[PDB]
């Protein structure tokens, strides 16, 4: 089963299990082996991750090659990607990421995310540790451990969902329903983070996180967001901060960039831009596919 | 955005393609030496009680029945094990679909200790191997909820009646295994719309689906009968369930005598 594979290096670990870099002895292909943690049978995170990744086949989504199910181990075999966007941003702390590469990566992330949403899948955990890059200029969505298949229209799903810093306001405010818009919020926070090299809303509790969002975009009312003051966790005592101009939120960013960023971060999920629509934004008029500069 | 305007058409096209790949063998029951359409009906009725008892989503029940029919399309099973297959399918569907699935121990309790926890867990593993982890199947519900967005205006009794008719179709392999989920759902929607309001399968749903009253006619005839005889059926757990006010007491409405079709 694992007889064809030679382990090369342990490259990550967490609640999920552990990942190794490995080599197929007969074909030469370099793979990632994600060994899943094993109570209550096969975990639901792995059932969902496997069944959805088998349906999703796209150049900006990680490719599941095989599943090895020993009855005592569970390994997912993936095509290998060398580094995550978090580690790349930290390694580019000295003078930052060039604008052509920022454009290429965001363009690719939107293709991949549009493909998920066209196939009725929400990711629900987009952030730089879960976005992987290679030596040829590609970037891909990874870690589908939190993903879920959705119906049309959606019903109520799990409330404890996105990592806090990247979590949309409709989740923070305890709405009954959420949809594809939560993944767009996260990508908007990631876009800012690639331009500046630090998180846009780094809160330390749910309430701190809301107040940080309000201090940048302004406290929402009934005019900018119909129904906001009727939501389960909306407090009338919330402070009324003024909306900041967007040139002050991300100073180095040109006019097109700012327009796209603002549509990604719109308060009302119904007005927030779709991934599919964002690919046509003028910010991408001159987009290429450069390789990473490091 | 809860109705995903920029994606519902892509999603519909995809579910249509997937329902053909996830389809059971139509003739599987004839090739099972020890089981029958009648034993399968007892099993599905039992899973409806289990779903009502643990407050499971209807989608969970539909997926479980999909996993069971695909498993039995490839594996021969003795009568004394059919319940073990069903219990593992219901556990897997719960894990896939529910926010809070019951624990493995709660699934051993409802089999009346016919089986062990070790047997339930092994069977879970065997079902995953046989279906190769393809668990994101299209169901009658995934289509029904999309069709509902075409009511003018939305009517709550139409919706719950259609759910009820679709759910009755899961019990009887003959005839319903020969119809795709999207077709059973079109039939169930028309019949519910006509029974409650007197309107018919609309034009906007002809543009979306390609289905006309003409193409839906065979399934609609089978479904009309099932509705008429439903108070006479040996299995009644679906009727008990749709008395409840959560489903607007729709199992109390009276079926129409003819369709004019
Ligand atoms: C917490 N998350 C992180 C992503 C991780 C994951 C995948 O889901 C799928 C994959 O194909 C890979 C991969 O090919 C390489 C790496 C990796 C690279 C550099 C450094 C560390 C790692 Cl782990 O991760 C992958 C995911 O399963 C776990």
């Amino acid at each position: 089963s694992m007889e064809n594979f030679q382990k090369v290096e342990k490259i990550g670990e967490g609640t999920y299990g552990v990942v190794y870099k490995a080599r197929n002895k007969l074909t030469g292909e370099v793979v990632a082996l994600k060994k899943i943690r094993l109570t209550e049978g096969v975990p639901s995170t792995a059932i969902r991750e496997i069944s959805l990744l088998k349906e999703l086949n796209h150049p900006n989504i990680v490719k599941l090659l095989d599943v090895i199910h020993t009855e005592n181990k569970l390994y997912l075999v993936f095509e290998f990607l060398h580094q995550d966007l978090k580690k790349f941003m930290d390694a580019s702390a000295l003078t930052g990421i060039p604008l052509p590469l920022i454009k290429s990566y965001l363009f690719q992330l939107l293709q991949g995310l549009a493909f998920c949403h066209s196939h009725r899948v929400l990711h629900r955990d987009l952030k730089p540790q879960n976005l992987l890059i290679n030596t040829e200029g590609a970037i891909k969505l990874a870690d589908f451990g939190l993903a879920r298949a959705f119906g049309v229209p959606v019903r109520t799903y799990t409330h404890e969902v996105v990592t806090l810093w990247y979590r949309a306001p409709e989740i923070l405010l305890g709405c009954k329903y959420y949809s594809t818009a939560v993944d767009i919020w996260s990508l908007g926070c990631i876009f800012a983070e690639m331009v500046t090299r630090r998180a846009l809303f780094p809160g330390d509790s749910e309430i701190d996180q809301l107040f940080r969002i309000f201090r940048t975009l302004g406290t929402p009312d009934e005019v900018v967001w119909p129904g906001v003051t009727s939501m389960p966790d909306y407090k009338p005592s919330f402070p009324k901060w003024a909306r900041q101009d967007f040139s002050k939120v991300v100073p180095p960013l040109d006019e097109d960039g700012r327009s796209l960023l603002s549509q990604m971060l719109h308060y009302d999920p119904n007005k927030r831009i779709s991934a599919k629509a964002a690919l046509a934004h003028p910010f991408f008029q001159d987009v290429t596919k450069p390789v990473p500069h490091l | 955005v809860n109705e995903v305007p920029d994606y519902h058409e892509d999603i519909h096209t995809y579910l249509r393609e997937m329902e053909v790949k996830c389809k059971p063998k139509v003739g599987y029951m004839k090739k099972q030496p020890d089981i029958t359409n009648s034993m399968r009906a007892i099993l599905v009725d039992w899973l409806v009680e289990v779903g009502e008892e643990y407050k499971l989503q209807n989608e969970t029940l539909h997926l479980a029945v999909n996993y069971i029919d695909r498993f039995l399309s490839s594996m021969s099973v003795l009568r004394g094990k059919l319940q073990l297959v069903g219990t593992a399918a219901m556990l897997l569907a719960s894990k896939f679909e529910e926010i809070y699935p019951p624990e493995v121990a709660e699934f051993v309790y409802i089999t009346d200790d016919t089986y062990t926890k070790k047997q339930v867990l092994r069977m879970e593993h065997l079902v995953l191997k046989v279906l190769a982890f393809d668990l994101a199947a299209p169901t009658i519900n995934q289509f029904l909820t999309q069709y509902f967005l075409h009511q003018q205006p939305a009517n709550c009794k139409v919706e719950s009646l259609a759910m009820f008719l679709g759910e009755l179709s899961l019990i009887d392999a003959d005839p319903y295994l020969k119809y795709l989920p999207s077709v059973i759902a079109a039939a169930a929607f028309h019949l519910a719309l006509y029974t409650v309001t007197g309107q018919s399968w609309p034009e906007s749903l002809v543009q979306k689906t390609g289905y006309t009253l003409e193409t839906l006619k065979p399934c609609l005839l089978d479904l009309h009968q099932t509705y008429l005889r439903a108070p006479q059926h040996a299995q009644q757990s679906i009727r008990e369930k749709y008395k409840n006010s959560k489903y607007h007491g729709v199992s109390l409405l009276n079926p129409p005598e003819t369709l004019n079709v």
